[PDB]
């Protein structure tokens, strides 16, 4: 499921982000958690501002935010998404 | 009593004017005010507890263009189901990453829980600044 980056397909990491940005949670813990999570797994310095407060042009549609975070992952030498 | 905050009460007081920069005011000083358009929504409503009256402020925020107009898409879906929305990640302290109601006066010190005439919109950076 969850422990680095590289055990999400980019399907399913794009399922999670989706999830986060509908809030499609049943709490706002659950949500948090979520978004801590997220956080964990791309290791951007922009923490939750990829989703809530995304750079002048960048598109923070869910598919928006995983091409941003596998463009920065890839250029900054980090793994990228499962297979 | 176990917390004065779980008591019932009715929300009253006007709140102020705010502009677009709203939230940014939050990250400031003693936080931002409770804007007087929630406000005359909410005022005379009775809340069962103060977490409750949160979730109203945070829903009526949402269906608020002012106030809503930037939010990005996925903070207003947070506040459309009455989460507190996300500050951006400089005014985040560890596991408090959104927007706090803070009170003024504190409640240990007899301020009024539903008063938001002394309720305070604060990032957990300021809100532990203002402490
Ligand atoms: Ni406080």
């Amino acid at each position: 499921l969850k422990a680095s980056i590289s055990d999400y397909t980019e399907a399913e990491f794009l399922q999670l982000v989706t999830t986060i940005c509908n809030a499609d949670t049943s709490s706002e813990e659950e949500l948090v958690k979520l978004v801590t999570h997220f956080e964990e797994m791309t290791e951007h310095p922009s923490g939750s501002d990829l989703i809530y407060y995304p750079k002048e042009g960048d598109d923070d549609s869910p598919s928006g935010i995983v091409n941003t975070v596998q463009q920065w992952r890839a250029a900054n030498g980090k793994s990228g998404f499962k297979q | 009593m176990e917390s004065k905050r779980n008591k019932p009460g009715k929300a009253t007081g006007k709140g102020k004017p705010v502009g677009d920069k709203w939230l940014d005011d939050a990250g400031k000083d003693s936080g931002a005010p409770i804007p007087d358009r929630i406000a005359d929504k909410l005022r005379d409503k009775e809340f069962k507890s103060f977490d409750d009256f949160r979730k109203a402020v945070w829903e009526e925020v949402s269906k608020d263009p002012e106030l809503s107009k930037n939010l990005n898409p996925s903070n207003k879906s947070s506040v459309s189901k009455g989460y507190s929305p996300f500050t951006p990640k400089n005014q985040q302290v560890g596991g408090r990453k959104v927007y706090e109601l803070h009170h003024d006066k504190p409640i240990s010190q007899g301020g009024e829980v539903y008063d938001m005439d002394n309720i305070r919109v604060t990032t957990p950076k300021r809100h532990i600044d203002i402490h």
